[PDB]
């Protein structure tokens, strides 16, 4: 993600980063 | 991840002195702390290099606030004339903060001089307006008495009055301190006298010097007649030249320079006169130094009624809110209402 | 009761305000802006004095994206789901100005995948039954003469430009991979009703915004006042407008008793 | 009257229209249940 | 018409939360007698103009100076819309009360080609006319920022001698109710201060009083 | 109080905490720890190049700056700890533009050496 | 009060207020000092082996206390929140029992607290002569330093307004006096000591001697810079103005908020319950008591539990 | 804007006047 | 003593003689020794005793002007004074004004006497018309300006009122930045508004010197006949035109005396593509200014933005110069590089037309009709001029 | 274009 | 002459019989020329005469409510507390517009 | 207690201090010589209230309909206790008809 043409780098960098977060934790289970 | 209200993550602890050391924190930890992982798409980075020691500086500003956020809590400057306006304004700002600790609170003991006040609140009389010296600024005043009183009394307003006296009530303000850098903090309330101030003048008047002699230049080699001090009209002839041959929208008609020229050479013959009194040697004065001492003395003593005048402006208004309503009342008046006094008809 | 006001960013949201402006003397999809504002705008401290509100005006933001001919860059390297051919996402952010200040109410994504399943699969094997049936009820408004409080200086630039925005999408959606779903799609995409608030409320209508993150919340702020250009500016206008149009038609509403209270007294 | 201008049962009926919305203006009504 | 509703943002605070944050605090004002019944221009926020407002001219003696009038008594209108005057006080030059600040600046040759009459002197008298009185009085102030030694102002001129009932027409600029003010929309302040000066205690139509500063009165119990 | 609500001294006036120190009187240090303080050899600008830098010099007081990303947002407020040649403000620098290369053959120079080098040289 | 400007002087109710209050006089009688009759005398309040608190009660007309520890291996004692209208008992209390007045704590800079600052200093600084005293305070309470001159004419103490804090002296955190070459009595206070407002139980003590530690405790609320005094080896929690005896401090003077002050009190649900609270004024209570009777600890938990995001409590009638 | 029309050749006469309307209006390259 | 004149390329007439006000002048260098003693006395302060005994509203005055900017705002806040911002705005260490603006809403809500916010909040037109004529004069020296008035005037359109008298102000903050579009287009939605152009503006538009804030003080003694005959013109060209002609004929004299005479045809240009009505004063003050020039600086769509404004009221001899020096520079061979000048085929009918509905009533366009014609659709015969200067000569 | 109640040039006017 | 100093009871009485328009517009202007202490004893006879003391004068007044509630509105004044051509083209230009948008319909 | 509940229906109404357009305080003269009471008020049924809106009182359609509330919650005219010696409270409750309309 360059800055020039991609001006959202606060928003697009914090939801890759809570996409993961939300995945590398263990409280959250895959079965229903 | 997602939070929820009332249930919170434990998380442990770092064991270096907490989130914050108390002890101390180190240069490589506090490089971190200096480099502080703010999105750069918004954040300016400077550092300054001064010989031994570099100064970093990083600012900040979010996208969410640039159309409610003041201009001066975010003094953001789109233009050359809003960087030098900008600089200028937040430069006053840092002096005044800078100077005024040197004579009120955390200041030297010597450098602190109060003022008593008292307003009467019928007569709007100002009584005990004086300065609350110490003993060593009082061996002055009487110094400084005690010799004019040898020297006016014999020829010519009055015995008992105090000669120069505004002159030499700024001068033992000055003569009490034992700080250079609140002495000039006292220079600058008597009528801008610290040399900060006489040294910017010194500056814009050697400016137009430097181009008094540039339009002496232009002047002479286009026909190859002036007035006086050329230097004053300078900037008015510049503007102007650089306004007829096409570089420059707008001439000038600020007549604020006039005059500089004498004026800058009094307020230095003001400057260095008052600290002649300083080292105490007033027994010989020249008479362009004494007739600089009688118009010294009558503008140090309208400068420190400021403050006086306008807490007298709105005891006036106090009063007149007291007044009676109306037009006025029969026993209080020489006038007839409906007519003017000098009316050739007056007497019905 | 409302007024729509439109804003298209040509090459992106880099061509907005706050990215233009500089300092001086020294391609990718357009965005398509529309705000829905309602006169809905009440005062919640009335009726509970625990609440420490002046003002509550709630406030639609529907924001679109729509791929132009004249990006070369990234053509093909991921189908874009923004396109109307290619799903046609769109983000309905429901905002509210409380105390002259943009509070966040949800942040929903819809597309045309949850309008086909709330009309076929919503159930087990049918749709939603309330919703199937506000589709059965879609009576057209009478056309109302509408009025142009526009800026002054796109005022007299081009005048038709949100009515030719309006159907560039229309045209696209309906004539697209997702053919006979526009029509749930249209009323899901209805700010202007209670059938489109409850079509809306079928849909997830985003997370609690207080129980995310705090950076998500600054960078959410960052994306709508800053990059797409919905700041606080125009979240004050919004409600002048409100109180300024509220004016107006309530002095079309005093030409309305004038106008029927003499219509009864020369036939009576 | 003369320093004050105003006497002390005129300043009883005044100080107590002075703050009127503040003093009372519901019942407070309703229960508040435990949220955690 | 009709109680158009506010968008301030100003609130008398709650009967749950305690009375915080003591560095700014409303309180109810109200002065000592009324002034809404007096001229505009000797009320109470024009109280420090005192010393400017110009000696009144009477009834009287307008008309005789109708009868007798003085070569150096410049009766001046001052009254600036074309439209609403309709009859000519005698003696009287018009100068209208838009350009008094630009008319005092010119020469005694360039006020003779702007105007058609000559310029006053300084030492001569000088008789202001308006509709109510409030033009002229503005116009006195502007005549006496020049340094002419004696301006006079006749309130209430046209109405009184020709018998109308006219006015000059000051809108008095007060925020129209959808105009929201500056402490509302705006990061100026810190939050606790500004939620402390948009309170107010009891209704938002009477005026109020701001303290820069508070101590608890401890003696009283 | 409403004698702290204009500046010097009020609620935003940043510069009310006190002033930065300006003397070679403590903390005699090395090239080693400029080097390692240097914004150019952070790590978060090393892989940055769409941010424009502007490298000027004092001409009075003989200092070396440069600023990044200025033309996005242009504070006023920068540079006002700066304190040129005789304990004055940031607005007596009259700074000059110089180039990327010789920026760094002169910030490794002492005070006296970046004056002379303007004066006599290039 | 506050500054009598012009709008002040032309309301009539800033007329009618000063005679509901004071009746016919108008103007406020201060807050005076007690005489050396109806004093009382300087009591030894607990004897541990480590440590000795020796404290008074109602050493002045606003009925604060002053204390004092007294370590009993380093003869170093230490004065919290020095305000007592005679500091002469307290230089006679340290002169015959051997001790050395090294710091004196505050924990907020209201006239309460520093109203014999000065003459704390003085004093105790004169019986040395036959290493001066310092001043551990927080630099949030510096605009309560610059009100000290307006609170002391409202309070009527005339004879401390015109001296200069010593806390507002040029200390080791100050740039120092450029003097002419050719006095360090007031022109630098080495012994000063600013605390932090980021307290933890880690780093964030003073090592009074042998071994005991008195951790401080940032709580603001009732002023801007609040520090306490705990010491979790001998149960002693010196509270200062946040917590008395079922009570809590006052909210309704300046920099003082509400929601801060119900963040200070759930700063203290880790204590154990025979954690002795000692107030700066009143009795003494047990952290225990205030958690089961006190109704202001009552309200700030029952407003937390039905979901007040910005729980506010705090006293309008109480101490200063 | 939506006309209800009540048979089918009026809809074919409106369907002709909206073509009448959309030629009349510039013609494509 | 020979001092050069800069070119404005301005008509030398009687009737356009107040648009010469505003030219510096070389007269008033020459008394400038003749006030050097009068601004030396007013440098020293007055007697003590003079002051004291001073009425109340004079000592104000002379005090907080020499006060400090910020120290003077604190006498204001504190006793509550709203009429002494004109003094705090003359200050000697004064901001931009739009840091004074928003520090002078930042003392009416610290204020100590509070009116109702609706009349608490609310400044008074003079001022927010001198707060954006010190901005607009500021736009005069640099244009990069126009962003932070862009952000002020964003403020102040949501917190005070819009006047007649802020809106043109308006448009001389978008005019000396050197936006000529939306500058006009602001004018244009003041005449659609049934808003009159501020006559005080209007001055100061066609005056590009004289910041207003020592205009109104009396720092200018001259020129004030100046300043009251473009007041009187504009009092004249609104009683017949609506306030857009009045703000097209002030930003035709402001570009013209700042020599920028690129965006001196611009505003032609703009006023020609938005539907502005211009005066007959501006029209031929346009054709005089183009015989200045002699068509130097002027481009394809301005000459065809001139000859449209001449067919519908102007006069058939500066209809017949314009086309005739457009072509004629179009045979130099300094413009052979640049493009000619090209009429599409529904402009080039709708000038002529406009021409045929003048020849029906008028004996001057009916003899020089197919002239007309013969200039506009570029075929050009000397014979028709041949038998034009047979015509005049017989 | 008025007709007033009371008038005081006008009795000046007439018996001159 | 001695305005303030007049009769109370006599001026109250010339007072009661202002009737007519426009010489009670010169009543409000003139009640500003007496003092007031004379203006606060205005209100007080004036109310006692028509109340319980009127038994005082030689013939009863008669009842001027509009003089007797401008007195009584002056006293309390003195004493401390304790375009239409324009605007008519304006509507017009909208009912004209209503009817083109069609709020105004014609007869069904 | 008929003077406090139509003082309070005229005054200003909540945090935003909303003035109460009709004056209810000028029916108060006008009911307490015919001797009706906030207590007999209540008494009366919906025949007798036409009769006392229309005739005695002239209570207009706007008048009438912020008395209203008062009446169709038959509010108990009881003065509460307060810390001052004059007390502006009024109980507020709804009243029930075994209890005489007092609550
Ligand atoms: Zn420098
Ligand atoms: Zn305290
Ligand atoms: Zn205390
Ligand atoms: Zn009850």
């Amino acid at each position: 993600l360059p800055p020039s043409d991609f001006p959202e780098n606060a928003l697009l960098k914090c939801i890759e980063k809570e996409i993961e977060d939300e995945a590398l934790r263990l409280d959250k289970e895959e079965c229903p | 991840a997602r939070r929820k209200w009332g249930q919170k993550t434990w998380s442990p602890t770092a064991t270096n002195g907490g989130a914050a050391p108390a002890n101390g924190v180190s240069a490589q930890e506090a490089l971190q702390i200096a480099y502080r992982p703010m999105p750069p798409s918004q954040t300016v980075e400077y550092e300054e290099d001064f010989g031994h020691n570099l100064m970093i500086h990083r600012e900040y500003i979010s996208k969410r606030c640039r159309d409610r956020v003041s201009f001066e809590l975010s003094a953001l400057s789109y233009s050359n004339l809003e960087l030098r306006r900008g600089q200028e304004h937040l430069a006053g700002i840092m002096n005044r903060e800078r100077r005024g600790v040197s004579v009120g609170a955390s200041g030297a003991p010597d450098d602190q001089v109060q003022m008593q006040t008292d307003v009467d609140a019928n007569s709007r009389e100002v009584l005990s307006a004086r300065y609350l010296f110490n003993e060593r600024r009082l061996q002055f005043c009487d110094r400084f008495q005690n010799f004019f009183q040898s020297k006016l009394e014999n020829s010519a307003n009055g015995h008992e009055k105090q000669h120069l006296f505004s002159l030499m009530e700024a001068c033992a303000v000055i003569f009490g301190c034992e700080t250079e850098a609140a002495r000039e903090t006292y220079y600058r309330m008597f009528l801008g006298l610290d040399s900060e101030t006489l040294l910017e003048e010194d500056e814009a008047l050697r400016n137009r010097i430097a181009d008094a002699k540039l339009v002496q230049r232009v002047l002479e080699n286009n026909k190859g007649n002036l007035p006086e001090e050329f230097e004053e009209y300078a900037p008015l002839y510049k503007a102007y030249i650089t306004h007829a041959v096409g570089k420059g929208p707008v001439a000038s008609y600020d007549i604020s320079t006039l005059g500089s020229t004498g004026l800058t050479a009094e307020r230095r013959r003001w400057r260095t006169l008052m600290e002649k009194i300083v080292r105490e040697d007033y027994h010989t004065m020249t008479e362009v130094e004494q007739m600089d001492a009688i118009v010294l003395n009558e503008q140090l003593h309208t400068v420190k009624f400021f403050d006086l005048k306008i807490g007298d402006a709105i005891r006036d208004i106090l009063q007149l809110l007291q007044r009676e309503t109306g037009v006025g009342s029969s026993v209080n008046r020489d006038t007839p209402v409906g007519i003017s006094p000098n009316n050739p008809e007056r007497r019905v | 009761n409302y007024f729509v006001m439109t804003r298209t960013l040509k090459n992106g949201v880099q061509s907005a305000e706050l990215n233009n402006r500089r300092y001086r003397s020294v391609s990718r999809a357009d965005v398509h802006l529309t705000v829905f504002a309602p006169f809905r705008v009440y005062d919640p401290s009335l009726h509970d004095p625990t609440v420490d509100i002046c003002e509550w005006s709630s406030f639609d933001l529907v924001v679109q994206k729509t791929v132009p001919d004249n990006m070369v860059a990234n053509k093909l390297l991921q189908p874009l789901s923004c396109t109307p051919q290619d799903g046609a996402l769109s983000m309905y952010v429901c905002l509210a100005s409380v105390n002259s200040e943009m509070r966040i109410r949800s942040i929903q994504l819809l597309s045309m995948k949850e309008a086909q399943a709330l009309v076929e699969h919503a159930c087990f094997g049918n749709g939603e039954p309330l919703f199937l049936e506000l589709l059965r009820r879609r009576g057209r408004r009478r056309p109302l003469v509408e009025r142009r409080f526009d800026d002054p200086r796109l005022r007299y630039e081009e005048v038709a430009q949100p009515q030719q925005v309006a159907d560039e999408a229309a045209v696209a959606c309906s004539s697209s991979c997702y053919g006979p779903y526009y029509p749930a799609f249209e009323m899901l995409m209805d700010s202007c009703g209670s059938a489109g608030e409850y079509s809306r409320a079928l849909c997830y209508g985003g997370p609690y915004v207080s129980e995310l993150s705090r950076e998500l919340c600054d960078a959410l702020l960052d994306y709508i006042k800053g990059d797409l250009g919905v700041s606080d500016q125009l979240c004050e206008y919004v409600c002048q407008m409100q109180f300024f149009l509220e004016q107006e038609e309530y002095m079309t509403w005093l030409g309305q008793v004038q106008h029927v209270a003499n219509a009864v007294s020369r036939t009576a | 009257m003369t320093v004050h201008g105003t006497s002390l049962p005129s300043t009883y009926r005044m100080h107590k229209d002075i703050n009127k919305a503040q003093r009372n203006d519901r019942k407070l009504s309703g229960n508040r249940f435990k949220v955690l | 018409q009709a109680d158009r509703r506010t968008r301030h943002h100003m609130m008398v605070d709650g009967q749950i939360n305690p009375r915080e944050w003591f560095n700014w605090h409303p309180k109810e004002y109200q002065p000592w007698y009324f002034d809404r019944h007096k001229f505009l221009y000797e009320q109470r926020q024009y109280a420090q103009f005192h010393h400017l407002l110009c000696h009144q001219v009477y009834l009287k003696d307008m008309l005789h100076l109708m009868r007798y009038p003085e070569p150096y008594t410049h009766i001046i209108d001052c009254r600036t819309s074309t439209q609403k005057m309709h009859r000519w006080v005698p003696h009287s030059l018009w100068l209208p009360r838009d350009e008094v600040e630009y008319a005092l600046q010119l020469s005694a040759d360039e006020f003779l080609d702007m105007y058609g009459f000559r310029k006053p002197d300084k030492s001569d008298d000088v008789i202001l006319l308006s509709h109510n009185g409030i033009y002229s009085e503005q116009a006195g102030w502007e005549w006496k920022k020049q340094f002419f030694q004696h301006v006079y102002n006749y309130r209430g001129g046209t109405n009184e001698l020709f018998g109308e009932s006219y006015s000059d027409m000051n809108v008095s600029d007060v925020l129209s109710p959808w105009k929201g003010p500056f402490p509302q929309s705006g990061v100026f302040v810190d939050k606790w201060s500004k939620r402390k000066v948009l309170t107010r205690t009891g209704p938002f139509d009477r005026q109020y009083e701001m303290q820069d500063f508070a101590l608890p009165d401890l003696e009283l119990e | 109080s409403r004698s702290t609500v204009f500046g010097p001294g009020s609620l935003y006036s940043f510069t009310k905490f006190g002033s930065f120190n300006r003397s070679p009187t403590n903390c005699t240090l090395n090239k080693r720890m400029k080097d390692i303080f240097r914004l150019e050899n952070q790590k978060h600008i090393r892989n940055d190049f769409d941010r424009e830098r502007r490298y000027r010099m004092c001409t009075k007081c003989g200092i070396t700056t440069v600023t990044i990303n200025f033309n996005n947002v242009p504070s006023a407020r920068v540079g006002l700890w700066g304190r040129c040649a005789d304990d004055k403000d940031y607005t007596h620098h009259r700074m000059v533009d110089i180039t990327q290369r010789e920026y760094e053959v002169l910030r490794e120079s002492p005070v006296e050496k970046r004056l002379n080098w303007w004066r006599y040289e290039r | 009060s506050y500054t009598p400007n012009l709008t002040s002087l032309t309301n009539q109710v800033n007329r009618s207020e000063r005679l509901r209050k004071w009746g016919s006089a108008g103007v406020p009688p201060g807050v005076p000092r007690i005489p050396r009759l109806e004093a009382k005398g300087i009591a030894i309040l607990h004897e541990s082996p480590k440590v000795i608190l020796a404290g008074r009660s109602r050493c002045n007309n606003f009925d604060s206390n002053q204390y004092m520890l007294i370590n009993k291996a380093t003869k170093r004692c230490l004065l919290v929140d020095a305000s007592d209208d005679w500091p002469d008992d307290w230089a006679a209390f340290i002169g015959a029992s051997d001790l050395t007045l090294t710091h004196v704590f505050l924990t907020h800079c209201h006239i309460d607290n520093i109203i014999n600052l000065n003459a704390f200093l003085t004093i105790c600084g004169s019986r040395q002569k036959q290493d001066e005293i310092g001043v551990m305070w927080c630099p949030a309470e510096e605009c309560w330093v610059q009100n000290f001159k307006r609170s002391c004419e409202r309070y009527g103490r005339f004879e401390e307004m015109h001296q200069v804090l010593p806390m507002m002296c040029r200390s080791l955190y100050t740039p120092q006096h450029l003097v002419d070459p050719v006095r360090n009595a007031r022109h630098l206070r080495r012994n000063d000591v600013l605390l932090s407002a980021a307290t933890n139980r880690a780093t964030s003590f003073i090592d009074f001697g042998n071994g005991v530690l008195l951790y401080y405790i940032f709580s603001p609320g009732h002023s801007p810079g609040h520090m306490m005094l705990h010491i979790p080896t001998e149960r002693i929690l010196f509270s200062g103005d946040l917590l008395f005896f079922n009570k809590v401090g006052r909210v309704d003077l300046p920099w003082a908020t509400g929601v801060r002050l119900a963040e200070s009190l759930r700063l203290l649900e880790a204590l154990p319950d025979n954690t002795v609270v000692v107030p700066g004024h009143g009795r003494m209570t047990t952290l225990g008591r205030e958690r089961r009777e006190n109704k202001a600890l009552q309200q700030c938990y029952q407003r937390q539990e039905i979901g007040k995001q910005e729980v506010s409590v705090g006293f309008n009638e109480g101490y200063l | 804007q939506q006309v209800v029309y009540r048979s089918i050749r009026d809809c074919r006469e409106r369907a002709f006047h909206l073509i009448q309307e959309l030629v009349s209006s510039p013609g494509v390259a | 003593t020979q001092l050069p004149d800069p070119p404005y390329y301005l008509p030398h007439s009687p009737r356009f003689d107040a648009e010469r006000c505003g030219t510096f002048n070389k007269k008033w260098l020459l008394n400038l020794p003749a006030l050097k003693p009068l601004v030396r006395n007013s440098t020293y302060l007055p007697k003590k005793e003079e002051l004291w005994r001073a009425p109340t509203h004079e000592a104000l005055e002379t005090i907080i002007g020499h006060l400090p900017y910020h120290d003077a705002l604190r006498y204001i806040t504190e006793h509550s004074l709203f009429l002494l911002f004109p003094t705090v705005l003359r200050a000697r260490d004064a901001p931009l004004p739009h840091v004074i603006y928003e520090d002078f809403m930042k003392s009416c809500t610290f204020a100590s006497l509070q009116n109702p916010p609706e009349e608490q909040f609310a400044l008074p037109s003079v001022l927010l018309r001198t707060l954006l004529c010190m901005a607009a004069y500021h736009c005069t020296l640099d244009a990069d300006y126009f962003t932070t008035c862009q952000m002020l005037f964003g403020r102040m359109e949501q917190q005070q009122q819009t006047t007649p008298e802020v809106l043109s102000a308006w448009v001389y903050c978008c005019t000396a930045s050197g936006r000529v579009d939306e500058a006009l287009t602001y004018a244009k939605y003041m005449a659609d508004c049934s808003a009159p152009f501020d006559v005080t503006v209007f001055s100061l538009m066609q005056h590009p010197s004289l910041n207003p804030i020592e205009v109104e003080d009396g720092s200018v003694p001259h020129s004030a006949k100046g300043l009251l005959l473009q007041r009187r013109l504009g009092n004249r060209l609104h009683t017949a035109y609506r306030s857009d002609a009045v703000a097209a004929h002030g930003m035709f004299v402001y570009y013209a005396l700042t020599l920028s005479h690129v965006r001196k045809w611009e505003v032609i240009r703009a006023a020609a593509a938005l539907g502005v009505t211009l005066a007959e004063r501006t029209v031929v003050l346009a054709v005089e200014v183009f015989a200045r020039e002699k068509g130097m600086r002027c481009g394809p769509k301005t000459v065809k933005a001139l000859t449209h404004f001449l067919a519908q009221d102007g006069t058939v001899g500066h209809l017949l110069y314009v086309l005739l020096r457009a072509r004629k520079n179009e045979l130099l061979p300094e413009f052979r590089d640049l493009p000619h000048t090209t009429f599409s085929e529904e402009e080039q009918e709708l000038v002529l037309q406009c021409v045929a509905q003048r020849a029906r009533h008028d004996d001057s366009f009916a003899v020089a009709a197919t002239l007309v014609s013969s200039l506009v659709r570029e075929d050009d015969p000397s014979e028709l001029l041949m038998a034009f200067a047979r015509a005049a000569r017989n | 274009k008025s007709d007033p109640a009371v008038d005081n040039v006008a009795p000046l006017r007439d018996e001159d | 002459a001695d305005l303030d100093r007049v009769e109370a009871r006599s001026v109250v009485i010339a007072l009661n019989a202002v009737t007519n328009a426009d010489v009670y517009e010169f009543v409000k202007k003139y009640l500003f020329n007496f003092g007031e202490r004379k203006v606060k004893f205005l209100r007080t006879t004036y109310s006692d005469l028509r109340g319980h003391g009127a038994g005082k004068l030689r013939i009863p007044l008669k009842e001027n409510d509009n003089m007797y509630y401008h007195v009584c509105w002056h006293s309390s004044i003195r004493s401390p507390r304790q375009p239409n051509a324009k605007i008519d083209d304006i509507v017009k230009d909208k009912i004209e517009k209503w009817k083109a948008e069609g709020l105004l319909p014609e007869d069904y | 207690s008929l003077k406090l509940i139509l003082e309070k229906l005229s005054g200003h109404v909540g945090r935003r201090q909303y003035k109460m357009l009709c004056n209810l305080e000028k029916h108060y003269d006008k009911l307490k010589d015919e001797g009706i009471d906030w207590h007999e008020l209540k008494w009366l049924s919906r025949e007798e209230l036409i009769v006392l809106f229309d005739k005695v009182l002239h209570l207009t359609r706007t008048e009438r309909a912020a008395l209203l509330p008062a009446i169709e919650a038959k509010v108990c005219g009881v003065l509460r206790q307060t810390d001052s010696r004059h007390s502006t409270v009024v109980c507020m409750n709804r009243g029930n008809a075994n209890h005489g309309w007092r609550c």
